[PDB]
RNA sequence: GACCGAUAGUGAACCAGUACCGUGAGGGAAAGGUGAAAAGCACCCCGGAAGGGGAGUGAAAUAGAACCUGAAACCGUGUGCUUACAAGUAGUCAGAGCCCGUUAAUGGGUGAUGGCGUGCCUUUUGUAGAAUGAACCGGCGAGUUACGAUUUGAUGCAAGGU
RNA sequence: UUAACUUGGGAGUCAGAACAUGGGUGAUAAGGUCCGUGUUCGAAAGGGAAACAGCCCAGACCACCAGCUAAGGUCCCAAAAU
RNA sequence: GACAAUGGUAGGAGAGCGUUCUAAGGGCGUUGAAGCAUGAUCGUAAGGACAUGUGGAGCGCUUAGAAGUGAGAAUGCCGGU
């Protein structure tokens, strides 16, 4: 079956045995993560759907912490002197889905 | 009158794709055994074979 | 096993041989040296007198036989011009550059 | 003392030129003209940072009106009703359970339907 | 992350016969040029050619309302000077019909690299036969 | 010598006020580097000769008098992906298919198709502007020092400071 | 609700433009010209007005393949009601 | 850890990277320096390393000092193409 979880201020639809982008949470690596908070889980028989479905919680497994591609940030103006050069790195967080 | 622009090499190189020259269109001398342009005569020793010059 | 003989700083332009060493690039050697004793141009018996000496140091000194060989690469570089004026109209004066070419050719063996 | 401009006009200009590697004929090689191409492609894409999060909203919107209509019904009678019979929380991305799963997309129009 | 792109092979195209009799010529041509963009279907992305191939037969007994048979005009240009020619949409009826709904359909069609593509998945026919029964067409009741 | 290190410092590190320009007074540049030691390529071979390729001297000639290191522009030869129904400030973001394998990280090259997108300065109430400037690449090229003035920050003493 | 006067250090500016609204001059002419009050451009990106510094909504710290709305829109090109 | 701010030309204020040189403390270098070339790396920016190739004898780092201290444009000046 599949699930719906909300993490980030944002919907990732997950199965089993799968990796992830998430940012950041409150973690050391090899821990353990639980989602309290799942939306539509099941798949063409289980069902249940629901608003914020109760009961269900899904579990993960980090495998590491780090920073994402530095995004150079280039923005000029035309006839004049003005500019700005920035760069960022957004940390995320990899997961691994162990059971719905 | 003078380009209006710097023409560049693409537009350069495509120009002499039809720029060159071609080959001279040779025989075999069948007596002496040598290249000959054909419908000339032997430079070596060398008959034109149908008039044995 | 393959040879080569650079001429370099012969008088002819760089881009009038390389129209005839364009010609007899991939080519069987025993018929590149009778093609350049047919074309009437200016740089053939130049061309042809720096092929008459990869034919010889691959018989020569490398010992391999003049029956099986076949131009490989055959390519012109340039070298160096010579500065020369010419006195035109209305007190003005034209630079004419005489370039010079370098002339390599490479016989092979399929080998 | 006489400062000679050293080993920072080769450095500078190269560290320019090699982000511009990939682009048509002369703006890979020389400098003033691969320099003020590398200030508008790091222009153009500030603002395809911005346009990309609200053109993939063009099409999720494409894809569910594609799917109600076979089910006869609107898009607009259906983030109506999911926003107003249940509490199903706003999502478009999740037009990925219509691709899917089928089976999975025709219970929520009927909960839809179902108090509407 | 998780969306889906259908490419080169993955998806199937299958053909449409519409018959185009007794109905108007720009309420047809909608449900024409959203067939051959693929707006039917989910699995729908741009850049690639999904949609139907749509064919159409009675092309001869389509519709207008009030006096567009005679002053709905069709001026075309040919870049010698002076040549505007002019072309009415009533002796278009009856002269060729197949060019009237080829460009009711195609002026409706997108940017014109893969909208040239995409308009040639079409096939206008005057009268009720067509040689294309050997791709298995359905009828296509369109609203 | 908290002075320069061959476009610098004398105009001049090279046999310089010399080539060269002017009737005349007068104007005036360009040039440096083999190697530790010339041990500066004996002899064979293609060539009319140049210039090569072997053998040799040398730590190295891929340092051979075009002689230390050898950048870019610009001209070449080779090859993985790609292009002959298309309207292009040449990029960007989304992305199939193909050939690869790095400073190991949610990698690299190429780009069928879709969306947005009228170069850079300078002067303007306002420039894609058909207003100005640059052919390209490389060097050189502009708020400095002195003796005073005034305010601010520091510090030494303080009815006295110097 | 959160500014305002005082004393000292350092510059810039003195060519302004459309639109709205009270009037002069002109012909109840001009994208005209000269004054009073307000806004935007000047020094401002973004969505809309097909294209368009000045009109209408709204002021970008950077990232996200989440959400609700303004001016304006819902057949098709082109997101949303034939 | 709460609640706040952060478009910007003339212009005012603050905080930093880099280049040649000198003084003092420490250090690498023919088992190969500077310089140049290729690379998928690191920092909020200017900018810093490291890994093979070419190169053949001098160079960086921490604190402070002093400037002939930073080039895309001047129908800029000499050289090359
Ligand atoms: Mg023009």
């Amino acid at each position: 079956m599949f699930a719906i979880i909300e993490t980030g201020g944002k919907q990732i639809k997950v199965e089993e045995g799968q990796e992830i982008f998430v940012e950041k949470l409150d973690v050391n690596e090899g821990d353990t993560f639980t989602f309290d908070k799942v939306l539509f889980v099941g798949g063409d028989s289980v069902k249940v759907g629901a608003p914020t479905v109760e009961g269900a919680t899904v579990t993960a497994t980090v495998n590491k912490q780090g920073r994402g591609k530095k995004i150079t940030v280039f923005t000029y103006k035309r006839r004049k002197n003005s500019k700005r050069k920035k760069g960022h790195r957004q940390p995320y967080t990899k997961l691994t889905i162990d059971k719905i | 009158a003078v380009p209006k622009r710097r023409t560049s090499k693409t537009r350069k190189n495509k120009r002499r794709t039809h720029f060159k020259i071609s080959v001279p269109g040779m025989t075999e001398c069948p007596n002496c055994g040598e290249y000959k342009l054909s419908h000339r005569v032997c430079k070596n020793c060398g008959s034109y074979n149908g008039e044995e010059v | 096993m393959e040879a080569k003989a650079v001429a370099r700083t012969i008088r002819i332009a760089p881009r009038k041989v390389r129209l005839v060493l364009d010609l007899i690039r991939g080519k069987n050697a025993a018929e590149a040296i009778a093609i350049l004793k047919l074309t009437n141009k200016a740089s053939s018996p130049v061309i042809e007198k720096v092929l008459m000496s990869a034919l010889a140091n691959a018989e020569h000194n490398y010992d391999m036989n003049t029956d099986e060989l076949v131009v490989k690469e055959a390519y012109a570089n340039e070298g160096p011009t010579l500065k020369r004026f010419r006195p035109r109209a209305q007190g003005r004066a034209s630079a004419i550059n005489k370039r010079t070419s370098h002339i390599t050719i490479v016989v092979s063996d399929g080998k | 003392p006489r400062v000679k401009g050293g080993t920072v006009t080769r450095a500078r200009r190269k560290k320019t030129i090699k982000l511009a590697k990939g682009y048509f004929g002369s703006k890979h090689t020389l400098y003033k003209v691969a320099k003020q191409q590398v200030m508008k492609s790091g222009q153009y894409a500030f603002r395809d940072r911005r346009q990309r999060k609200r053109d993939f909203r063009k099409l999720w919107i494409t894809r569910i009106n594609a799917a109600a209509r076979q089910h006869e019904m609107s898009y607009s009678r259906l983030m109506n009703g999911l926003k107003k019979a249940g509490i199903d929380i706003n999502r478009k991305m999740l037009s990925e359970i219509a691709i899917s799963d089928e089976k999975a997309f025709a219970q929520l129009v009927t909960k839809a339907k179902d108090a509407l | 992350r998780q969306t889906f792109m259908a490419n080169e092979s993955n998806i199937e195209r299958k053909w449409y016969v519409i018959d185009a009799e007794g109905q108007t010529l720009g309420r047809l041509s909608s449900e024409v040029a959203s067939i051959l963009r693929g707006k039917n279907k989910v699995t729908y992305t741009p850049h690639v050619d999904t949609g139907d191939y749509v064919i159409v037969i009675n092309a001869s007994k389509i519709e207008f309302t009030g006096n567009k048979e005679t002053d709905k005009v069709y001026y075309r240009h040919s870049n010698h000077p002076g040549g505007i020619k002019s072309i009415t949409a009533g002796e278009l009826r009856r002269t060729n019909p197949e060019r009237l709904i080829e460009n009711s359909i195609k002026g409706m069609l997108p940017s014109t690299r893969l909208g040239e593509k995409q308009g040639k998945k079409l096939f206008v026919y005057g009268g009720a036969e067509h040689p294309h029964a050997a791709q298995q067409p359905e009828n296509y009741e369109l609203r």
